[PDB]
């Protein structure tokens, strides 16, 4: 059940939202390490992602 | 009109059993029953479906705007400066077919109506 | 593991100039600044990167969870089970190298540092 009707023009507008850049730099400025985390939040992650 | 982007649509179309369209408009407009959904190519060689929300609930959206194991289930948001909710997904277009790009409608259409 | 996924984590490892990991099962996590962030393949093909915070941003239908024309931003979820609110996105194998997966990881610290 499915017809072709014309856009609006406000959803053409959101259809190209642009936001400006952001975090150029960024992770050259924190810095990053590996992370050894508590177990127990690393096999509960496996739960929730299975 | 990019042509993978002509492509997908035509797709979707064929799988719609409607006339494919059109004019090279780039948004285009689909009512599925009660849902006014947009299409649009955002960013270049992406598929953007979304739909806006006429007063549902939102005491769901913080689940359902969590991962799930389907990257084309929806995710709820908000125009800062109009205050209007959208329902939304997206899929690369370098990677589809047909079957694929019929279930981001499903997906679109399907979260709206349960929602919440 | 899928060998796909294992040379999209060796590429990012040379990005962020870390010494590379071995084939560990699962979840990898990385300290970024204050941000403890999790990688992992989910669902297959696709690289999933989160970060899980505790009461700030907005995870309800707002700005954080519309799009924009950059799809590595950020959504901000929530576990209904645990509770847990988790800042996440995602790619797909196909079109992660070097540059876009470090691209990736980058979006998701930019929002983890602005949400208050």
């Amino acid at each position: 059940e499915a017809r072709q009707v014309a856009t609006p023009r406000e959803a053409q507008q959101l259809a190209q939202r642009q936001e400006a850049p952001k975090g150029e730099g960024l992770l050259s400025r924190l810095g990053a390490a590996l992370a050894r985390p508590f177990v127990a939040i690393i096999e509960w992650l496996g739960k929730l992602l299975g | 009109m990019n042509p993978l982007y002509r492509a997908a649509i035509h797709q979707l179309f064929l799988a719609l059993d409607l006339p494919t369209p059109n004019d090279e408009e780039s948004v285009l407009s689909l009512q599925v029953g009660p849902h006014l959904c947009h299409l649009a190519e955002h960013p270049t060689d992406h598929l953007l479906m979304f739909t806006r929300l006429e007063g549902q609930g939102d005491a769901t959206a913080n689940e359902q705007n969590l991962f799930s194991q389907d990257p084309c289930k929806p995710i709820l948001g908000r125009d800062p400066e109009s205050g209007e909710r959208l329902l939304w997904n997206r899929q690369p277009l370098q990677l589809l077919d047909r079957a694929q790009i019929h279930h981001q409608l499903e997906q679109l259409v399907a979260a709206a109506e349960e929602l919440r």
